[PDB]
């Protein structure tokens, strides 16, 4: 279920949604890598980590199709 | 031994070397030190004084010091 | 009736000689107790079956020795020589047998003290006594003076406390007289200032 | 199992110690100082002690001025982004190869 | 006593791996010079000796009976000492009640040591009184000075050495007749033949007389691997 | 229990005295000082000494400084009066050290007149 | 050794001397307040760096409450009696009591570190969100201090439980006095945790539960519902200490023993409830106001039955003996000057009172009373009973009625004026006021000044 | 609540007519700080120590008995200043009851 989890619709950023007073950074003091990005927001950060390699610095993750790897339970 | 009996033997006996004494009153100083020394730095970085003088955010008279 | 009737030890006996419950795994040997009854019976078919002691008959003539010089452990002597004494009879017969050490006070070493001051025993005591009556009766002659006392402190917090009655009684009436005669309440005199 | 006399007579002859010579109330502020400018167990656990907390603090100190005047400079995908301009710039080419793979 | 905890095994029986090696020399020991294990021993292999030879028992008197297992035969002495070492014992996790003291009768308060501290909470009921403590030193009747509850301090001292079970074993215990090694053979040949070994601590013990090893099996039970 | 922590253990001798080469027992620091001043008062009290005793506990001025000797030499009463006065008048003093002359605008007669007539037109 | 030691009389002594270091430095602080509170103007801070003076107050109470009054009442003399009082060799648990003083120990040294690397600024004790998570990393600094503080306290708190398994005599009440803190605390510091680590998420984890829809009143009542614990605890030691004082000096057996040890108890539960009384002026329901103001009321009852009960413990002593010691002075201004501070917590405690005296100098004179001069001398009069078995000397304190008179008097000129400018009104936690306050205020300041110059003559 | 104990008139009553209430001095003597002398050393001065406890004193009356330093605590047992071991033997709080056993008696 999990693995093909339905698309819902994009949220409208209402009155009291998505307030922010500093960057996120608590997983990267030093780093500080996707600081725009939420901890656990994984569409945001592949793009953040495609900049990135744009710039000549490698990152992990989210490079491969989910069919065309194991143990994804997306797989028809 | 009898020198065992008594916790912290020496001061209790009046034997104990006079710097042990020196160094409470001074850690007990630079405690104090901790709230006076970042106000001299902090006043300076502010308004370039290390303390203020007396009424000196007010107006005063011509005659004033 | 402790650890729900396991007991904290017990004997474990293994019919082959050589047999090592820690270095051998084998599958085979059956464990037995200490009466000797294999593992695979239940403890609770096992406690019924009734096991007695049999000593070698060359210790009946001792056993009967022990009865006669102690007529009350005779019965206990006789279960044993005719196989009848199970662990439950044991256990009685060494429990009834058990008694406490005994203390004697006549050979405790006393204090040091005069045969002049052993005479004053009655003395002492006595004055004990008065001293006893005098703390007793005193007990009440203080309860009764200070609790006494405590009522001038109600009635002189009851004065004190009264000039602030009065005070603020005539503190209303004032209040009353301000908005309906004092010259001080004026009315149609501030005008807004304005920003500056 | 040890035997030891009732008493022992010193070789020397110095009456070192004693009770304390009568003390005003500010006797401490020369006194104290002296001990620490004079008395040598005083003087030789102050040096030891700055001696070795500086000794640690010289190479904490250098890694992190290193650290900080590179996180000033900007973040660590900022840096190799300089580092690909320039290659770009060498070569002449809008795209190179990301570094570790060929054309 | 409620605040010891668990027998442990060697509670009930010792290891026949701690009998002494010198077998002949621990049967000719004095009580006064036997250790701890050795004292176990000797007791177990005389004491053993005796009640496997059952021919005897009936002609031997309870005083040598009570010899050759080790049991003391008890005296007012010893009893006194006895039960004011397990009156102690008790004291550790229990509370202490007893009778009003007086001065034909004081409150006993055991102690090793020349002071204990004591508390008196007075009599019975409304005779009860606030904790008084206090340092019951040896040598002073003591009375309370609310109360006049008579205190007096009871020392377990013996000769420089305070009362142990084994300080009264030794102090009034006193050996008998050299225990004789034949009694041991005696016995030893008549449990132990032909591979079966009904006596297995005469069996060692023997084994041990005999120099150690010389008995069947005895050297493949001496062989260990660490 | 057998080999365990003993409850009562008696103390071992203490070590051998230490005499000086001439004989004179040598002597060891002792912070219980002998003030010089010319004060010899001796106060006692009665003391608690638990439930049925009592201790007279004696100060003697020799174990107290100077200082200590001279104050507690008079009568507390009239002492205690000039003390908390002069303790007082003290922090004062410290207190105005930082604001001689100073002499801010709003304290001056004009600036006085200028709020009562505030007050008036706000009938404060 | 002196930090491995784990002799739970050798730890007593460390809490007792760095409550008296730390203290140092509290007591510092305060002089930087009643200095610039002297007159109206820049005294000695610059209007520049007033950040500095909400800093200051700020620390003064964080310090003053959690690493010198508690660690002096609650970890000092605790540690060195209790176990004595319980007959019983030492502490339950030794390994515990080492680490504890050690923690505390640390958490200090960050918050001073924190004074001298960080920038400045400050957000009261209570530290009261929105403006608690805007600010800069001193906060941070702050709040690790705390937790790493409700460690120690916890971990000690479940040490004095133990006792209860190995107590070999009678429970006193001092014992009692000090069960009933442990579990005071043990009920209390989880809901603190919890409520901190929240600070810590919108500090730190760019949580939201104190931005637009989520309450910032939410903070108030978990931290005040471990804030007025937090005031039992520290004044409930003070009373097991008095009771023995009285009890001894005077010669007499404790009166209403049970009714003392059931008043402690009836304290602490009505004090687990009663926590919205600092909330009065939030606006919550009319019913809620009016079962905490109810509630509140009511601990003057349990309160009371000590206090007469002390009372009668001093009347009817033999007069031969000495009534001059510091240690008795100081149990018998306890009484005296706690019922002031009572009193006016019950005319506080009256919610439309406290409509014109909230956030005022009166609340201030008000936990003054109680703690700087209460709390204070109850410690310092538990100190002096324990002078022989303790052990310290150098210093003229046993008997000197000259301290304590002085003390007595300037202490009050400190606070009693601060009740005056409670109805002026002089709102709390500022430091430039109106010209027409200078009077009472400047009467304060010299009361502060002259009391520190008196703690210089003990030595 | 306590009211001391209570006294039967018969124990009252003197065995002579010149009876009258014991007067014992119960004021241990006059004290100060604990003086050490400087001759003394570190084991030698806590033996000096240990012979000045208040708690270790005692009143004689006229028979012999001794009413000892006592304390409503047991804070006030321990040698002073506390040793860093106090109460190596349990200190025992006494009570008293009317229950008894046979085996404590000899006929
Ligand atoms: C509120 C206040 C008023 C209160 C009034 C009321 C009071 C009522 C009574 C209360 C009583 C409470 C109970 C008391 C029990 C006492 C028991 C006792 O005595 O225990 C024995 C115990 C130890 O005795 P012992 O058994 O002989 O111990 C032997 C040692 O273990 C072994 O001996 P050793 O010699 O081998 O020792 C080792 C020694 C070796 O020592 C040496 O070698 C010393 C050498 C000399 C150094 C001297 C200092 C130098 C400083 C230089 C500074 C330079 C600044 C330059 C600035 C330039 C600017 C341009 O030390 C060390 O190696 C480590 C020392 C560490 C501690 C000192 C720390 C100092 C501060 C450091 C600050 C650092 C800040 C860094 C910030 C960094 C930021 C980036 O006694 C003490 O420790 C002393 C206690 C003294 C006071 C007792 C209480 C008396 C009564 C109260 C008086 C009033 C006090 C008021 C507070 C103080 C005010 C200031
Ligand atoms: C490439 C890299 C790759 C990765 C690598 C990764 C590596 C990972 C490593 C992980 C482990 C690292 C840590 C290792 C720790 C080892 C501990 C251990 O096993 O030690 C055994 C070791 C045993 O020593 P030993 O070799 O047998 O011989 C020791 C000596 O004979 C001495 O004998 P003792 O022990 O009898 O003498 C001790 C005592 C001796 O006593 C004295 O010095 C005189 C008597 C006391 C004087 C009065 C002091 C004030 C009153 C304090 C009252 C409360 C005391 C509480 C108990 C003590 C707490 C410290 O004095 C002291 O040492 C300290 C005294 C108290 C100082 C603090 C007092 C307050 C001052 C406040 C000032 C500011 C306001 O422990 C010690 O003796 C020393 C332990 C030192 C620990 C220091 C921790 C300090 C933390 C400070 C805060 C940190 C943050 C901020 C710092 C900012 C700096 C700028
Ligand atoms: C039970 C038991 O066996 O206790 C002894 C037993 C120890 O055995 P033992 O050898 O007999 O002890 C000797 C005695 O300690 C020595 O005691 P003693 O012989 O000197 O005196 C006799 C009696 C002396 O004691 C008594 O008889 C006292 C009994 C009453 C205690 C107070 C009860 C609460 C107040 C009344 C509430 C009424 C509510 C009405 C509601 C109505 C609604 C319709 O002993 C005991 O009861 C000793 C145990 C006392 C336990 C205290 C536990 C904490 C009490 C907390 C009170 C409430 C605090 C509220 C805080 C705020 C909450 C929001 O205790 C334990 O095992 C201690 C375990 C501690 C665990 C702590 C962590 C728990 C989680
Ligand atoms: C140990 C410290 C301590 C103690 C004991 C108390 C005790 C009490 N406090 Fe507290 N209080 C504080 C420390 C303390 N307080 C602090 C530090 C603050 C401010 C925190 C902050 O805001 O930052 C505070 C704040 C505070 C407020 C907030 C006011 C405001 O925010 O505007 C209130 C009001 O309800 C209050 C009430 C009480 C009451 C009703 C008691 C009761 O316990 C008093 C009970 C005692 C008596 C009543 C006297 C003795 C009893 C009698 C003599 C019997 C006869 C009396 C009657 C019948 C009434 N306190
Ligand atoms: C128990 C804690 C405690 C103690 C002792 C004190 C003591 C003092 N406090 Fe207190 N104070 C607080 C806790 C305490 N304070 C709190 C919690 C606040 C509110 C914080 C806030 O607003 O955010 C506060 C606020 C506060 C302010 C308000 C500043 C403001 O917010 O505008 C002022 C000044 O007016 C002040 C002054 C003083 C003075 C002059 C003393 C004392 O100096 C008076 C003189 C007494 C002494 C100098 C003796 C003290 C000695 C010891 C504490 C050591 C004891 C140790 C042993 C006995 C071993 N305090
Ligand atoms: C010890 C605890 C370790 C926890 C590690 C995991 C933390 C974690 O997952 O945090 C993320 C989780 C979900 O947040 P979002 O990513 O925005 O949700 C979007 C869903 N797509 O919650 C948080 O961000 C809060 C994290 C708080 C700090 C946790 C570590 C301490
Ligand atoms: C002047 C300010 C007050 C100084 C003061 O009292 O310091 C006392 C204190 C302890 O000294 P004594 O009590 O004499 O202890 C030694 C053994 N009797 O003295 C010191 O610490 C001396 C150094 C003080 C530096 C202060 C900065
Ligand atoms: C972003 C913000 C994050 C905030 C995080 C906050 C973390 C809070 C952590 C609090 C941990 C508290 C643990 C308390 C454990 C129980 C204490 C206790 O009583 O343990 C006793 C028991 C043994 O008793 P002994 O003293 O040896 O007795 C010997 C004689 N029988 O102690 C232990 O085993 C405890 C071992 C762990 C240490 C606990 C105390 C020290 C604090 C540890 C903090 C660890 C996390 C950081
Ligand atoms: C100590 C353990 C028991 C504590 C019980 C405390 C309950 C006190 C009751 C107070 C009360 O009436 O609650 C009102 C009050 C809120 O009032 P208003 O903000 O005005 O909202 C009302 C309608 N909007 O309730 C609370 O805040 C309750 C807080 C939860 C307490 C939970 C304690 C958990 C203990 C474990
Ligand atoms: O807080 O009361
Ligand atoms: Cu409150
Ligand atoms: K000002
Ligand atoms: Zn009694």
């Amino acid at each position: 279920h999990q693995g093909t989890k339905p698309p819902r619709p994009v949220s409208l950023e209402s009155r009291f949604m998505n307030q922010r007073r500093y960057d996120f950074t608590w997983m990267h003091p030093q780093d500080k890598f996707c600081s725009e990005c939420r901890p656990v927001e994984l569409e945001c950060k592949k793009m953040c980590f495609d900049r990135y390699r744009s710039m000549d610095y490698r990152m992990y993750g989210f490079q491969r199709p989910r069919i065309q790897t194991y143990y994804s339970f997306s797989t028809c | 031994n009898l020198e065992d009996h008594f916790d912290l033997a020496e001061y209790m006996m009046k034997m104990h070397n006079p710097m042990s004494e020196y160094l409470y009153w001074i850690a007990g100083f630079v405690s104090g030190l901790h709230g006076i020394l970042p106000l001299l730095h902090s006043n300076y970085y502010f308004s370039g004084m290390f303390l203020p003088r007396d009424n000196d955010n007010t107006q005063l008279c011509d005659d004033s010091w | 009736a402790y650890n729900g009737g396991y007991p904290f030890h017990y004997v474990v006996q293994y019919d082959d000689p050589n047999y090592d419950c820690e270095a051998d795994f084998e599958f085979e040997e059956i464990p037995r107790d200490e009466f000797g009854v294999p593992a695979h019976i239940p403890p609770e078919l096992s406690t019924q079956i009734r096991h007695t002691y049999y000593v070698p008959p060359q210790y009946y003539p001792f056993l009967k020795k022990l009865g006669e010089d102690t007529p009350e452990l005779k019965p206990y002597t006789d279960k044993l020589i005719m196989g009848d004494m199970t662990y439950d009879d044991y256990e009685e017969m060494f429990y009834k047998f058990a008694k406490p050490l005994k203390i004697y006070r006549s050979r405790l070493p006393l204090p040091y003290r005069t045969d002049e001051e052993i005479s004053q025993e009655k003395y002492v005591n006595w004055c004990g006594r008065w001293y006893s009556y005098r703390q007793r009766l005193q007990g009440d002659y203080y309860s009764r003076h200070y609790f006494r006392d405590w009522l001038i402190g109600v009635m002189l917090g009851m004065y004190l406390g009264n000039l602030c009655v009065q005070q603020h009684r005539q503190y209303r009436v004032d209040m009353k007289l301000f908005y309906l005669e004092a010259p001080e309440h004026k009315i149609n005199w501030v005008k807004p200032r304005g920003d500056l | 199992g040890r035997e030891l006399p009732e008493y022992v007579v010193l070789p020397h002859n110095q009456q070192r110690y004693g009770r304390d010579k009568s003390y005003s109330y500010f006797t401490c502020l020369w006194h104290f100082p002296k001990m620490v400018f004079t008395e040598k167990w005083c003087y030789t656990n102050i040096m030891w002690f700055v001696f070795w907390t500086g000794f640690w603090f010289i190479p904490n100190y250098i890694w992190w001025e290193r650290r900080y005047a590179y996180q000033k400079a900007g973040f660590h995908w900022e840096h190799t982004n300089r580092k690909l301009q320039a290659r770009k710039e060498a070569l002449g080419m809008d795209k190179v190869p990301a570094s570790g793979m060929d054309w | 006593y409620r605040h010891w905890h668990r027998m442990s095994e060697d509670d009930w029986a010792l290891p026949l791996d701690s009998m002494p090696e010198d077998v002949k020399t621990l049967m000719a020991t004095p009580q006064t010079e036997r250790g701890f294990v050795e004292d176990y021993w000797y007791n177990r292999i005389r004491g053993e000796a005796t009640l496997l030879d059952p021919e005897a028992l009936p002609s031997k008197s309870y005083i040598a009976l009570a010899r050759d297992m080790g049991l003391q035969i008890v005296d007012e002495p010893s009893s006194h000492m006895m039960g004011l070492i397990e009156l102690y014992e008790y004291l550790r996790g229990a509370s202490f009640v007893g009778p009003f003291g007086t001065i034909e009768n004081p409150v006993l308060v055991p102690a090793v040591g020349q002071e204990r501290v004591v508390a008196c909470t007075g009599g019975v009921g409304d005779e009860e009184h606030f904790t008084l403590w206090f340092r019951c030193r040896e040598g002073f009747m003591y009375r309370c000075g609310e109360c006049d509850q008579i205190f007096m301090l009871v020392r377990l001292y013996y000769e420089d050495r305070y009362w142990t079970q084994t300080l009264v074993r030794d102090t009034f215990m006193s050996d008998g007749d050299m225990f004789d090694l034949k009694t041991l053979e005696r016995v030893h040949k008549m449990w132990n033949k032909d591979e079966m070994v009904r006596w297995e601590v005469g069996y060692w013990a023997q084994d041990y007389v005999l120099g150690k090893g010389v008995l069947p099996g005895m050297v493949e039970e001496h062989t260990r691997v660490n | 229990r057998i080999g365990g922590p003993p409850v009562f253990m008696q103390f071992p001798p203490p070590p051998p005295k230490e005499y000086l080469a001439d004989g004179t027992p040598k002597t060891y620091p002792l912070h219980q000082p002998v003030f010089d001043h010319g004060y010899t008062w001796e106060h006692w009290y009665m003391t608690n000494a638990g439930v049925f005793h009592t201790v007279y506990y004696g100060e003697f001025a020799k174990d107290f400084p100077w200082r200590w000797g001279f104050v507690a030499e008079k009568p507390f009463w009239v002492g205690a009066p000039i003390l908390v006065l002069g303790v007082l008048c003290l922090g004062h003093i410290i207190q105005t050290m930082g604001q001689i002359g100073v002499r801010p605008k709003r304290y001056t007669p004009e600036w006085v007149e200028a709020t009562k007539e505030r007050e008036r037109a706000e009938n404060t | 050794f002196y930090i491995l030691v784990n002799n739970n009389k050798r730890i007593g002594i460390y809490y007792i001397k760095l409550s008296i270091i730390i203290g140092i430095l509290g007591i510092v602080l305060s002089y930087i307040i009643r200095v610039e509170l002297y007159n109206s103007g820049n005294r000695i801070i610059k209007y520049d760096n007033v950040n500095y003076y909400n800093m200051v107050i700020t620390l003064h109470g964080l310090l003053m409450i959690f690493y010198i009054i508690m660690p002096g009442l609650y970890g000092g003399i605790p540690l060195y009696i209790l176990p004595i009082l319980s007959v019983i060799t030492d502490i339950v648990l030794p390994r515990i009591n080492n680490i504890s003083i050690i923690i505390v120990l640390i958490s200090y040294i960050v918050v001073i570190n924190s004074i001298v690397i960080e920038y400045n600024i400050g957000t009261g004790w209570t530290l009261y969100p929105p403006l608690s998570i805007i600010g800069t990393v001193i906060v941070n600094m702050i709040l690790y201090g705390l937790i790493i503080i409700g460690i120690s306290s916890i971990i000690s708190a479940i040490n004095f439980m133990n006792i209860l398994i190995v107590i070999d005599g009678i429970i006193y009440v001092y014992i009692w006095s000090i069960i009933i803190t442990s579990v005071l605390l043990i009920i209390s510091l989880p809901i603190l945790n919890g409520i901190l680590l929240m600070i810590l998420s919108d500090i730190y984890f760019n949580s939201i539960y104190f931005i637009l829809n989520g309450d910032v009143v939410l903070y108030q009542h978990l931290f005040w519902y471990f804030g007025h614990p937090e005031v039992y605890i520290l004044i409930l030691p003070a009373f097991g200490i008095i009771s023995i004082i009285l009890s001894v000096l005077n010669n007499k057996i404790i009166f209403g023993m049970k009714s003392m040890i059931l008043a402690i108890i009836m304290i602490s539960i009505l004090g687990s409830i009663v926590w919205a009384h600092h909330i009065y002026t939030v606006g919550l329901e009319l019913d809620t106001k009016i079962y905490f103001n109810n509630l509140t009321l009511i601990i003057s009852i349990p309160t009371g039955n000590k206090i007469y009960n002390w009372i009668i413990l001093y009347i009817g002593s033999y007069n031969i003996l000495y009534n001059g010691y510091q240690s008795l002075i100081f149990s018998i201004m306890f009484i005296i000057i706690f019922i002031i501070g009572g009193i006016t917590g019950i005319i506080i405690s009256i919610d439309i009172i406290d409509i014109g005296l909230h956030d005022t100098y009166y609340i201030v004179s008000h936990f003054h009373y109680i703690l700087s001069i209460g709390a204070v001398i109850s410690l310092l009069a538990g100190i002096l009973l324990l002078k022989d078995i303790i052990g310290y000397y150098n210093v003229i304190i046993k008997i000197n009625k000259y301290f304590g008179l002085l003390l007595f008097i300037n202490i009050n000129i400190i606070f009693t004026p601060q009740f005056i400018i409670g109805f002026n009104v002089m709102p709390r936690r500022i430091l430039e006021y109106s010209d027409n306050i200078i009077v009472w205020n400047l009467i304060s300041s010299i009361g502060s000044i002259s009391t520190i110059l008196i703690l210089l003559s003990i030595f | 609540i306590y009211e001391g104990q209570t006294v039967q008139e018969s124990e009252l009553i003197p065995q002579e007519d010149d009876w009258v209430i014991e007067e014992t001095n119960f004021c241990l003597g006059r004290n100060c700080y604990v003086r050490f002398r400087e001759e003394d050393d570190l084991a030698r001065r806590a033996l000096h120590q240990m012979d000045s406890q208040l708690n270790k004193m005692h009143t004689r009356l006229r028979d012999g008995t001794v009413i000892p330093y006592m304390s409503f605590h047991p804070d006030e047992m321990v040698d002073r200043p506390a040793p860093i071991h106090t109460f190596s033997e349990k200190p025992l709080l006494k009570w008293t009851w009317d229950e008894t056993y046979e085996e404590a008696y000899d006929d």
